């Protein structure tokens, strides 16, 4: 086992969340792994914001490991910023542990409410290089040349609430988390774990649309023409300006999202996007998609997709590989 | 919701 194991944790029966240190102690924290953006980012005790409260703070003062540096930085997110400076030290995955740089926030001012109504401390990107500010070499890349583990690659198995926990495998692919064959998608790019696929949903096909697996996005996005095509002939329900979509769960009209390559075929039925709000009405769903336009026709495939298969993301090969999820471990 | 980088 030259692989990790971080037990991933649901939050909200939605996202997930999984610990890490930072400082050459211990100094723990809970994570958003996010396979869509590349810097590890960690609450200083020099955060002055609100949103910070609530989190866990690192002492860089209390750890022998740390290396300073001070480069002021500011961190975009597609839903929030978030400023500090970098610093570097110790950072502990699992019971790997690399001299890994990162950054320490102390504004979190820009990602609220999110911060402030959300159970993680920090945010760990795990995707490409490219994709990081300051130019800092993917974890499991650095892992790899480090010989720390073998393959550069990690797995990511959801944890479905009530029913199992999940894993985020450093190094290797666990049989025990999916069921099937496993497929290869070759990234398009070295920046997102972008694939490409046909999409396709009533009859609706945007053909070689981009699709990033993005485990940090708790969505489905679609391209905005796409969510308004989509939603036309249903019996869907879009509050005026507000992204809610009302369903009833029972609708025989929802539509079945429908991703292709020459080697796969990969779908998302109703039962993995839809969203019981019964609160809210008896009966009621609400879709768990979002209407974005980016500059090239992307969907981004959240934790909705992630959470029925069962991912590999290598960055040895440069692909990314889908095989169905275990229904339980 | 939450899409996470620019």
């Amino acid at each position: 086992s030259s692989n990790d194991n971080i037990e991933l944790v649901d939050f909200q029966n939605i996202m997930f969340y999984g610990d890490a240190e930072v400082g050459d102690n211990q100094q723990p924290f809970t994570f958003i792994l996010d396979t869509g953006s590349a810097n590890l980012w960690v609450p200083s005790v020099k955060c002055t914001t609100a949103g910070c409260l609530t989190k866990h703070l690192y002492d860089s003062s209390k750890s022998r490991t740390y290396e300073k540096d001070g480069t002021k930085v500011e961190m975009n997110y597609v839903s929030g910023t978030v400023s500090g400076f970098f610093s570097k030290d110790l950072v502990t995955v699992g019971n790997l542990s690399l001299p890994y740089k990162f950054i320490e926030v102390i504004d979190t001012n820009g990602f609220e409410p999110t911060y402030t109504a959300s159970t993680f401390d920090g945010i760990l990107g795990l995707g490409w290089k490219d994709l990081s500010i300051g130019s800092v070499d993917p974890i499991v890349v650095e892992l790899k040349n480090q010989n720390k583990i073998e393959n550069a690659l990690f797995t990511f198995y959801l944890p479905v609430h009530d029913k199992h926990t999940g894993f985020l495998t450093i190094g290797g692919i666990e049989e025990r988390f999916y069921e099937g064959p496993l497929t290869y998608e070759k990234l398009n790019h070295d920046l997102y774990w972008q694939i490409t696929l046909d999409a396709h949903v009533g009859n609706i096909m945007l053909e070689k649309a981009n699709c990033i697996v993005d485990s940090g996005t708790s969505a489905i996005t679609v391209p905005t023409d796409f969510l308004n095509k989509m939603l036309q002939n249903l019996d869907v329900i879009k509050v005026p300006f507000l992204p809610f979509y009302v369903t009833l769960c029972n609708n025989s009209k929802l539509p079945t999202f429908e991703f292709t390559s020459e080697n796969g075929k990969y779908t998302l039925e109703p039962e993995y996007y839809l969203q019981h709000i019964e609160d809210v009405g008896p009966g009621l769903c609400m879709l768990n998609i979002i209407g974005l336009d980016f500059p090239v026709p992307t969907f981004i495939l959240g934790d909705p997709f992630m959470r029925k298969y069962f991912t590999v993301f290598d960055y040895d090969n440069h692909s990314v590989g889908i095989a169905l999820a275990k229904k339980n471990l | 919701x939450v899409v996470x980088a620019x």
